[PDB]
Order: C-alpha cells, then sequence, then structure tokens
C-alpha cells in the first residue's frame, strides 16, 4: 500500500474465502521483524484458518 | 573432549540468526544450529575489514 494508517487508527483488512501462501511473505527476506505467537512461521503455510 | 571452532561473516541484522531452533535464509540454506546446542555464539561489527 502507498499510505498506510496512523496507529491510532489502525487500519484492518478481513482475509476470507482465499487460499494463502505464507510461504512467499516469510521468505521475501524483506522485513526487519518477524515474529508469530502460537503459531510456527514455517508450519503457518501447511495450516487452515 | 573436543572442541569445534566455526567462522563467517554475515549482515548484523543476520546475527540473531544464529541461534538454536531459528529460520531464516542464514539459518536454513546457510548455517544451522541443533536443537541442543552446547556452544557459544560470538560476533563483532566488522565494518572496519
Amino acid at each position: 500500500a502507498t499510505r498506510f494508517a496512523s496507529v491510532y487508527a489502525w487500519n484492518r483488512k478481513r482475509i476470507s474465502n482465499c487460499v494463502a501462501d505464507y510461504s512467499v511473505l516469510y521468505n521475501s527476506a524483506s522485513f526487519s521483524t518477524f515474529k508469530c505467537y502460537g503459531v510456527s512461521p514455517t508450519k503457518l503455510n501447511d495450516l487452515c484458518f | 573432549t573436543n572442541v569445534y571452532a566455526d567462522s563467517f561473516v554475515i549482515r548484523g541484522d543476520e546475527v540473531r540468526q544464529i541461534a538454536p531452533g531459528q529460520t531464516g535464509k542464514i539459518a536454513d540454506y546457510n548455517y544451522k544450529l541443533p536443537d541442543d546446542f552446547t556452544g557459544c555464539v560470538i560476533a563483532w561489527n566488522s565494518n572496519n575489514l
């Protein structure tokens, strides 16, 4: 996205009825921090929500 | 009984991957530590060399 929301008014987008590929995100290596709670980053791609 | 000294150079942001149970381009494809690692990890900035 070109412009992000102010943290006091943080934006939320629902993701549903779609197939994900979290490996594309995690393997991008473009992120300085990537921390997951209660779900493993690698197994995240082998699960449904 | 024995000691093995491993040495390499990586980005400062990648030092956090040199720990047991870590993942990422370095931990996954360059240098993987075992889950029960018993050694020490030492790192320093080498931007002068």
